[PDB]
């Protein structure tokens, strides 16, 4: 290459992480997974603005602990449905044949029917002529191989897409497909989508998180009709929260940008964290207990500021150790693997006598343990109440134990190790006094205070 | 708490740059290259007449900086040029900038402020430099992490 | 670092015995490369320098994920 | 990078040359044979009330030159006799060069300041004299490569 | 064969984990792996980050350091 | 298990050469013939109160040969001959080589440190001639492998 300028300076004003999956319903790329690095990329491939895509999308980037790579999936669509329930100038923003943005416009009784109609006519010719609406409170819109995009601008309404394609069914092609993501997402809030989700997440160990708008959530403790209700019921850990704003922003990329980042070696909480894009809970004192038996977290407001609540999974486990757990697991085959694969590559493959097993406890001491202690996510030290030690243990099976049907299959199982977790602190309770004449007075009785009772029988 | 080990990397002499109007400076001797060293404290206390303290930033933040070298190095001549250049003519300042390894680093102007005394013995002598900065402020910039804990503080 | 390989007796054919020549002398260097041509991006901030989150931890070189 | 040899040729006490008045000094003692110092630093510095350095060159140049020698040397009879000399006629002026090996270097016009003390002990002792001089700037001389050195240096 | 032709057999060493290269990952799901494992068709598999070929089983099912 | 033989070529002391200014040193003593050694450690380590710990990386590398020769050797005449001249003029500097037979060799500039002293007596004696060199690192060029890379997981 030429370079005319010997030194060239280019001036400009103003100026690995978990990545997450969202399975979002559209049609915009034939491929089933794809990795976007900003929003700014998502426009270029004919994502509208708004739409339930987009707005994952920025919430995520916009965290602490943002992921700076984000995989949507892609479900077939159908129909979309615009509802305008509610009372509400309305601006919907569409994108057709992926080449035009028609913003179109309303301006307004007042009643949803009026601006239900009124879009479907200002639809007609507002080109626009490669694709279709009909009223109905909301309107039903369906493209001919054109692409279209639907997403909110403005007012009340809210947007759902539709897919005859079924949840339970995708997940698995889109796994057998590029699988580098952690965090598993969805847009089809249907109850049955979100329980299939929680079932195949945790048979292929993902994360799944979820939003929910349903009333039911903080219904009193006796009643039991919610998502929460049932995701408890059977087991299953996954971390839902109750939101309002879930169903017009897709507030799951809130959450995420908060946790995207952050190591689980610290063994951190997700308790009190920020979560830029949500709003305070409005709900009563009592309301906010029947949501905390339901296992459904709240983002509540103190202080001026906003502040995740206990982190709590459907099960009742809380989330950091369901994500420590996971920490361990990934990132302990994955040195064990490595130091195997790079003996092979010299011709000195390990072999399983006694001369080399032993060299495990200097391998899994390096990379999963040493790191989780000079965070402090692993405890350490000596316990006088129970008198017993905190010390990582590992133990390796003798060629002399092995069974001789392992030998002809090359495996070797029974090595075990021992942890312990360290607690993050959650809640404090003070106990002040106030006096008024004089500090309380002592004894004079300067004696050492005696431990126990000399009688004993 | 058990032991840690405070870095990954051990620190390294060699690494430790030292530059004087724009040349990489060797020739260094003994076991201690340079010394940067303030003038002042950076806080003077006063005591009052009922209890009261009250505190007073210093304005002034010159600095030294001994530089030991060897008699058989030609930086020795580079400087007593300089120095004889400077006093003819007038300009005597020339920028100094200091990369440390693993520690804090340096970048001001600085000028020659004292020569050294030679000394022919039996072994090899060492002739020490007294250079004056400017800024003494040091800097840690290689170390990353800092910005994050800087706001972590306290204070009221 | 350079390397310099000399053959022994052995390995010498008898020929170049008769002929007095010595070869298979064999050298390695590397060759240092100067600097031509630099490139700058500067940038001119007009409000506040850009801020950074408050993620104090030590940032992770790799991805737990691998399969 | 590696470890290298500052010079080629190794220094050399004995090719360490002494001239005073004209004639080469022979007598050294112990395991120090000249030592040349300043009196004053080449720059002193003030604080401002508002941060600003103000620096001041000197103009005094005036140095010492302490020599070693036994007490059985005749130079120390003909310095005796000298500073006798320079007490009853007032001619103290006399010159001095210094040349040194793979160092610097020193050519001024010196003194006599102050006659050692004697000490007959056990042992044979030692006589030092400070010899002061004029000008003490080392001059780089000998050492080659320093011209294009010098004009190497930024500065602003 | 570019990673068996310098491989004295005398060491006992397999064809596990060693990486060719040149060769591209096996993207089957994984139910199809599985498929092909009890084939005796062995497959270059990719895993954190790096390829690695997966058991050197023989059409007999014999491990092909034995043979 | 059964012992194992380390390597199939016996250690012969006389193909340890030692090359000095491009000759050949002929002449040596009983018992020992070459010792190598360093002048200062290669990591000192700073140990805290706490306990952490920092270590430095050692930039000398300055080290004593010692040859051990026979009163009878020519040698002997030439490292006198050689310290006269090299103190009259002044270059004292010349390479130093030594070729192990089946160990670590080296391979930088030496001089002459310390004279010897010179016994007389019933029995011939032996001179020890002390060597500097600029570096004392052992260099395993003779042996073949490239482990370096495979081994460690730091």
């Amino acid at each position: 290459e030429y370079q005319d300028k010997v030194v060239d300076v280019e001036v400009s004003l103003g100026t690995g992480f978990e990545t997450p999956m969202f399975l979002a319903m559209h049609g915009n790329f034939p491929e089933r997974i794809r990795f976007y690095v900003s929003t700014a990329g998502m426009v270029a491939d004919g994502f509208a603005v708004g739409s339930p895509a987009y707005q994952f999308a920025t919430n995520a980037f916009a965290g602490n602990f943002a992921p700076q790579r984000v995989a949507i999936g892609r479900m077939s669509i159908d129909s979309s449905k615009v509802d305008f329930t509610g009372t509400t100038e309305q601006v919907v923003v569409n994108i057709t044949l992926n080449k035009v943005v028609k913003a179109v416009k309303i301006n307004v009784g007042n009643t949803p029917a009026q601006i239900a109609t009124a879009l479907a006519d200002a639809v007609t010719a507002d080109l626009t002529g490669k694709a279709t609406a009909v009223a109905t409170t909301y309107v039903t819109v369906t493209a001919s191989p054109n692409v279209v995009s639907v997403g909110k601008g403005a007012g009340v309404y809210k947007i759902v897409n539709e897919s005859s394609e079924t949840v339970a069914t995708v997940l698995p092609s889109v796994i057998a497909e590029n699988h580098n993501w952690y965090f598993l997402a969805t847009e089809a809030r249907s109850d049955a989508d979100i329980v299939a989700a929680a079932e195949f997440a945790k048979a292929n160990y993902k994360l799944h998180i979820y939003n929910s708008t349903d009333v039911d959530a903080y219904a009193p403790e006796n009643s039991a009709a919610s998502v929460f209700d049932t995701l408890k019921s059977l087991s299953y850990d996954s971390l839902g929260t109750s939101d309002a704003g879930a169903d017009v922003d897709f507030t799951e990329g809130s959450v995420i940008g908060a946790m995207a980042a952050n190591d689980p070696s610290y063994g951190d909480s997700l308790h009190l964290k920020t979560m830029p894009g949500m709003v305070p809970f409005a709900g009563s004192d009592t309301q906010r207990s029947n949501a905390w038996s339901r296992n459904a977290n709240i983002y509540r407001g103190l202080y001026g500021g906003g502040s995740y609540i206990e982190g709590k999974t459907s099960s009742g486990q809380y989330v950091d150790v369901i994500r420590f757990s996971h920490w361990v697991k990934f990132r302990m085959e994955e040195s064990v693997f490595a130091y195997m694969k790079r003996r092979s590559d010299m011709g000195l493959s390990m072999k399983m006598s006694d001369e080399d097993l032993p060299v495990l406890k200097s391998v899994l001491m390096n990379n999963p343990i040493n790191i989780g202690i000079r965070n402090g996510g692993i405890l350490t030290g000596y316990d006088t109440e129970n008198k017993v030690s905190y010390d990582p243990t590992i133990i390796i099976p003798k060629r002399a134990n092995i069974p001789t049907n392992d030998l002809a299959a090359r495996i070797l199982r029974d090595v075990k190790v021992e942890l312990v977790y360290n607690n993050s602190l959650h809640y404090v309770k003070i106990r002040a006094s106030v006096v008024l004449d004089r500090p309380a007075g002592q004894s004079t009785n300067a004696q050492t205070p005696m431990s126990s009772s000399a009688v004993g029988v | 708490n058990q032991s840690k080990i405070l870095t990954l990397q051990a620190y390294d002499p060699a690494k430790v740059l030292v530059f004087i109007g724009g040349q990489r400076v060797s020739g260094f001797a003994a076991d201690t290259k340079i010394v940067i060293t303030r003038n002042n404290d950076n806080i003077s206390v006063h005591a009052g007449v009922d209890g009261e303290i009250s505190n007073a930033l210093s304005r002034d933040n010159t600095g030294v900086m001994t530089l030991s070298l060897q008699n058989t190095a030609k930086w020795n001549g580079y400087l007593a040029q300089w120095q004889r250049q400077a006093n003819v003519t007038g300009l005597i300042y020339l920028p100094v900038q200091v990369e440390g390894s693993q520690g804090l680093s340096l970048n001001t102007i600085g000028w020659i402020q004292k020569q050294p005394d030679l000394s022919y013995g039996t072994e090899v002598g060492q002739m020490d430099w007294e250079i004056g900065v400017l800024d003494a402020w040091l800097s840690p910039d290689q170390i990353q992490g800092i910005a994050a804990g800087i706001t972590g503080l306290l204070g009221l």
